[PDB]
Parts: structure tokens; C-alpha cells; sequence
RNA sequence: CUUGAGUCUCGUAGAGGGGGGUAGAAUUCCAGGUGUAGCGGUGAAAUGCGUAGAGAUCUGGAGGAAUACCGGUGGCGAAGGCGGCCCCCUGGACGAAGACUGACGCUCAGGUGCGAAAGCGUGGGGAGCAAACAGGAUUAGAUACCCUGGUAGUCCACGCCGUAAACGAUGUCGACUUGGAGGUUGUGCCGGCGUGGCUUCCGGAGCUAACGCGUUAAGUCGACCGCCUGGGGAGUACGGCCGCAAGGUUAAAACUCAAAUGAAUUGACGGGGGCCCGCACAAGCGGUGGAGCAUGUGGUUUAAUUCGAUGCAACGCGA
């Protein structure tokens, strides 16, 4: 806004392990606010994936975040009519807002039986640098370093 | 400021006393604004005439970079 | 091939292109670079970043001559001055002397006409 | 303006110093000026509307410092 | 008769004028060296130039035009105008204290002279720039604005032209009427005190429709000249004069309108500016536009499809 009167709101933290990190990935997950169902299919798919790597719930999941989150991003910008992409930098709350974002789109596109073996499978390839999401992290890391040269006003 | 001509009354400014001259041209060769010096405005002519004359007999450069 | 140790750069630094040519105290030129020749046209080929790449893909062209020390002309108005300069002391070269060559005319010729943008 | 990179010197301290010669020489100043032909009625134009502006200015300063703002 | 007007002597400042010479920076072109895929240009592009070696960088050469800095609401000139440096010929201005003439003055129809830039004639010159022109874009079109080129011209000598928002839109001469801050150039007395010439800004009285002007008057007077008489037609036609021409000058009528005009005021608008707000941008999340259906609307049909709402601010509206 033009006021910057916006202080944070609080957050729950989630119940298996006390992670608010799962609490807000579960909230972009969910759907027509139907929370217990998002938090469900989250615990499955982490402790599908808790298996399938043996690490944890927290730690592969996060290791599916480092892989995937992005440092730096491009944003429009007006000149002369010309619409210039400038790279901007990230606070790291944006970085895991767009990493779990991106992460949620490419497992829900994806094409398992059910959508908690999407994210989990997804997860996993995320954490191995195959899934879409790792891929996004690349086009805007690329997109920021083609117009590097425009990291001035 | 000051101008200094008229401290010592001198009646012509002389390009031969190069010296004098130095400190009236930026060391690049440019004669040195009049505002800058506090010169009085017919010795900063004198001054001009005379960096001219000098720069036409080669003691003192047109520029910086010949 | 041969080896000269010490070098002056010329950078043509205009508003639409950078170019950094390298030569040895008598004119004779090393190697040279553009911003327009690494990638960047139109806009990004006048921008300090294009000129900073120039210079240092310069660098890299005059490797086999050795070269060490470097006098500097920068020649024009561009932004590509700065930091090509900086590109090229990264770069590994001794900067020691650094000349404007802008050329002024002492009037000179009648330049063109206003543009009516 | 010709700059030495002098003995011991730290080259970005030096690069400053090319940076205030040729700020203070007037170098993009004639570039930018001898880029495109003026009419000399054009010059002369904005030559005296420097220097009233100018002494408009002096003496705008000059009847403001005898009044309190608030 | 000497104060108006003018002459003589010392000095001072200035891009005043005409003629010749000479210098540095820079652009373009030529000869060659190095060197290698670009350059150049634009809002973005293309035309154009470059592997037949461009651009870049260096050395040498030719040529033309203008004179950065000084530089300044600084100066000089009747005005138009005048700017590197040196020399020759030349006009004027002002200052200081005198000597001289003795109203010799002011203005000026007709006339005569000078008179930016463009333009014209003859003969040179031609770097850069650049009407015309050509291509490349832009656009609905683009005979433009932008880009790449480019000829007259711009330069010189002689002659012609005689017009400009040739402006201070303010005729010349003379006299008088509070101040303040500066610039520039003389000069008297000792940084201080006087007196002159030119000149920038603010402002009093006064004047003015107001805006403003205001000792450099648009204030208070006198002399003389030019000019105006509603807007359009029209500074046009015809005729005279002038011109090589382009055209200049002098200069109507019929006819038509009730206005056209100036200054200032309140709004509004601006692809003017400054400062702020709003699910207005950005950030997001979910919808509509596609399908089946409900309903309203329009329109067609009908005897009737009752009448009304019908940009936002009508369309699940009166209902
Ligand atoms: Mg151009
Ligand atoms: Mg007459
Ligand atoms: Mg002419
Ligand atoms: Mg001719
Ligand atoms: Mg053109
Ligand atoms: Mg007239
Ligand atoms: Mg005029
Ligand atoms: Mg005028
Ligand atoms: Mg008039
Ligand atoms: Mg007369
Ligand atoms: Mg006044
Ligand atoms: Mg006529
Ligand atoms: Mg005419
Ligand atoms: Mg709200
Ligand atoms: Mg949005
Ligand atoms: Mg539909
Ligand atoms: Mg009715
Ligand atoms: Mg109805
Ligand atoms: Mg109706
Ligand atoms: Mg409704």
C-alpha cells in the first residue's frame, strides 16, 4: 500500500513436529480453506519421503527448499515504453515463499495417482535438481543474470 | 580573490613573464575564469591578450594535451 | 607470440558502444573488444556493465603478449569509462598513467543539427 | 587532465582523482554541449536567462533571511 | 554675450570599420603500419559501412570553415551588427583643466546613404553542416517529426536585392521630478572621501484599462517629424516607380459581419510542475469471457410479446 502500516501476522505451528515452516507450506497447499485435508496429505507425502530418503520429515523437506530456493529475482520496470526485467534482491522469507510456491504448482501439475505422492515424489526430484521447481529456480536465476547489466536504475 | 595587478600597479601583464601567466592558466593550458581569481576585468583582458601572445611563441601550451 | 610488458589502452567510450583497444607505446595495437561484440546490443551494449565485460574480455585477448602496465585513454562520452578502467585493473594489468583524449574543438566545425524529439 | 598514478598509491583513490579533473575541467560539459549546432540567438537566450535566474535567486535569498518561517 | 552648439592640447577603454599575414585544437579526405569481426545508429530498428580488412589505434600529407578557455544582464557601433593572435589604413566615444568661435542650433516631408538571414548574376572555393532529393523506419496514411546519405546554399571577390517578432513591439532633440543595490571606464583628494560617461536590477510619487513604467519614464513640459481611425476583403487588385528575377514600394473598391481586440478575474483543462490519498498499480488468491442451465437485456416475431430503467451511475433493474 501506499502506507506501510503492515505489521506480521502470527502463524500456527504445525502439530507432528512443531515446524511453522510446515504450517506455512500447508497453507499454500490448501484449497477452499480445507486445512486439515492440505496438513494431511503434507504429513503423508513428508513421511513418504521420510522413508524414501531415510533423513527426516523437517530435513528433507528443507533440503528440497535450499535446492530449490532462488536468490535472486527479476522485476518489470518502465523506461521509455520499454519494459526493462531488473534483478532484484530477496529477503529469505520471499525466497521460501517462492520456493514452496513453486514446489506446490510443479507437484500439482505432475501426474501420480494421488497428490500427496506428487509432492513427495516431487520433493525428492526437487531435492536431485529433476523437477520442474529446481528448473523454475533456474530460469529465474538466468533471467536475472541475462539483464545483470541493468543492476542500476 | 584579490587581484593582484592592481596591488602592484603593474601597467601591462607582459606574456614574457610566463611565471606571472602560470598562475592565470589551468595547468590543463586554460586561462583561469576572472570570478575565479578576483581579477579586475581590464587586467583579465591584459591576461588573456598576453596567455594568447605567449601560446602563439610556444611558452606556454594551448593545451594540456598536444 | 612476441612479448611487450608494458602497454596503453585506448577506450572509445560513446553513448551507443564501448570499444577497448590495445596496443604498445608506439600505436601499434595488441587486440581489442566491443560491447556489442560479448552479447549485448541496442540497449545493454550502452550500458557500464557491456563496457566492463569489453575490457575484460580485452584483457583476456592481449594474454599472450604479456603485457603488465597499461596507460589509459579513455576517449568520449559514454558511461563505458569508468568501468571498463576498473574492468581492466581487475583484470590483472598495472594501471599507471590515466589521459582524457576527448577531442575539443577549438571553436571548429559546424556540428549537426538539434533533434526534435 | 592527465592523472599519475603515483608511487604507493591505491588505484581507486587515484581513479577519484581522474574523476575530479575531468569534473572540473569541463570535459562531458563540452560534449554534451558541441554534441548538436545552436542558433546564436538560442545561446544568447539561455545565457541571460542563467544569469537573471540567477540574480533573481541571490535576491529571493536576499528578502527571505529578514523573515521567520513559522 | 556665452551656458546651447562646435574647434585645439594631454590621456584612457573598447569584438567599431576596411586590407594583409599567421597560429593551435578539431572534423573530412588521401598514403601506409598494427590489428580483427564487427561498426554505426535508434524509443526499438532497419537503411548504410566492414573479411575486397571496417570501426579502433599510429605516422605522414591535402584542404576548407570557425576561432574552446578568457567570457561577464562585459564592451564597441546610427541601426543591421561586431569575438584566436599580429601588422597597416581609418571612424567615433568619454575624462581632466584650460585657450578659441560666437546661436554657427533642433527637427525633417520630398531626396540620398547604410541596412540580418534567405535569395539573384559573374568568377573562385567547398572541410563541416545542410533546403531540395533518395532510401530506412514510424503511422490507418506520414509528401513530416527520427535514422542513413545528400545538392544548391552556407565560404571569398564584385554587383544586385532592401525585406525580418529589422523589438525596448517604446521617433529624435532639450529641460525638470525622492531613493537603493550593482557592472564597466575616466578622473580629483587622502582602504576612505569627491566628480563624470555608459550600463543591469528593484522600487517611490506620478501615470496607466490593467499589466506595468518609473531620473536610461510609459512621470511633468516644449519643438518637429512618422503613423492610427471597427473586423474581414487586403497591404490584395489596378496603375506608377524600382528589380535580372524572386519580388519591394505606393495603394483602393465592390461586397460581408456585429463585433474582432487588449488587460486582468473565478473556474476548468494540460501528453506542465510539486506534494498526497484509494484493491488504482505492483504482490497475490479466486472469478468472468469457452460448455449445459437460471434470469435480465437488446433485437427479430407476433394480435399481443404491457409500460418503464437502458456509460460508469441500465442490464438477478421497478418486480
Ligand atoms: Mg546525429
Ligand atoms: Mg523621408
Ligand atoms: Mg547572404
Ligand atoms: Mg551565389
Ligand atoms: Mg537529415
Ligand atoms: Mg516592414
Ligand atoms: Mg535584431
Ligand atoms: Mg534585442
Ligand atoms: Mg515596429
Ligand atoms: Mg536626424
Ligand atoms: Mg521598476
Ligand atoms: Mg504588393
Ligand atoms: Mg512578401
Ligand atoms: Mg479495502
Ligand atoms: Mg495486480
Ligand atoms: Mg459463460
Ligand atoms: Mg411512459
Ligand atoms: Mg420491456
Ligand atoms: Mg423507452
Ligand atoms: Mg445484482
Amino acid at each position: 500500500p501506499r502506507r506501510r502500516v503492515i505489521g506480521q501476522r502470527k502463524i500456527l505451528p504445525d502439530p507432528k513436529f512443531g515446524s511453522e515452516l510446515l504450517a506455512k507450506f500447508v497453507n499454500i497447499l490448501m484449497v477452499d480453506g480445507k486445512k486439515s485435508t492440505a496438513e494431511s496429505i503434507v504429513y503423508s507425502a513428508l513421511e513418504t519421503l521420510a522413508q524414501r530418503s531415510g533423513k527426516s520429515e523437517l530435513e528433507a523437506f528443507e533440503v528440497a527448499l535450499e535446492n530449490v530456493r532462488p536468490t535472486v529475482e527479476v522485476k518489470s520496470r518502465r523506461v521509455g515504453g520499454s519494459t526493462y526485467q531488473v534483478p532484484v534482491e530477496v529477503r529469505p522469507v520471499r525466497r521460501n515463499a517462492l520456493a514452496m510456491r513453486w514446489i506446490v504448482e510443479a507437484a500439482r501439475k505432475r501426474g501420480d495417482k494421488s497428490m500427496a505422492l506428487r509432492l513427495a515424489n516431487e520433493l525428492s526430484d526437487a531435492a536431485e535438481n529433476k523437477g520442474t521447481a529446481v528448473k523454475k529456480r533456474e530460469d529465474v536465476h538466468r533471467m536475472a543474470e541475462a539483464n545483470k547489466a541493468f543492476a542500476h536504475y | 580573490k584579490f587581484c593582484r595587478f592592481t596591488a602592484e600597479g603593474v601597467q601591462e601583464i607582459d606574456y614574457k613573464d610566463i611565471a606571472t601567466l602560470k598562475n592565470y592558466i589551468t595547468e590543463s593550458g586554460k586561462i583561469v575564469p576572472s570570478r575565479i581569481t578576483g581579477t579586475r576585468a581590464k587586467y583579465q583582458r591584459q591576461l588573456a591578450r598576453a596567455i594568447k601572445r605567449a601560446r602563439y611563441l610556444s611558452l606556454l601550451p594551448y593545451t594540456d594535451r598536444h | 607470440r612476441k612479448q611487450v610488458s608494458d602497454g596503453v589502452a585506448h577506450i572509445h567510450a560513446s553513448f551507443n558502444n564501448t570499444i577497448v583497444t590495445i596496443t604498445d607505446r608506439q600505436g601499434n595495437a595488441l587486440g581489442w573488444a566491443t560491447a556489442g561484440g560479448s552479447g549485448f546490443r541496442g540497449s545493454r551494449k550502452s550500458t557500464p556493465f557491456a563496457a566492463q565485460v569489453a575490457a575484460e574480455r580485452c584483457a583476456d585477448a592481449v594474454k599472450e603478449y604479456g603485457i603488465k602496465n597499461l596507460e589509459v585513454m579513455v576517449k568520449g562520452p559514454g558511461p563505458g569509462r569508468e568501468s571498463t578502467i576498473r574492468a581492466l585493473n581487475a583484470a590483472g594489468f598495472r594501471i599507471t598513467n590515466i589521459t582524457d583524449v576527448t577531442p575539443i574543438p577549438h571553436x571548429g566545425c559546424r556540428p549537426p543539427k538539434k533533434r526534435r524529439v | 587532465p592527465v592523472i599519475k598514478v603515483r608511487e604507493n598509491e591505491p588505484f581507486d583513490v587515484a581513479l577519484r582523482r581522474f574523476k575530479r579533473s575531468c569534473e572540473k575541467a569541463g570535459v562531458l560539459a563540452e560534449v554534451r554541449r558541441r554534441e548538436f549546432y545552436e542558433k546564436p540567438t538560442t545561446e544568447r537566450k539561455r545565457a541571460k536567462a542563467s544569469a537573471v535566474k540567477r540574480h533573481a535567486k541571490k535576491l529571493a535569498r536576499e528578502n527571505a533571511r529578514r523573515t521567520r518561517l513559522y
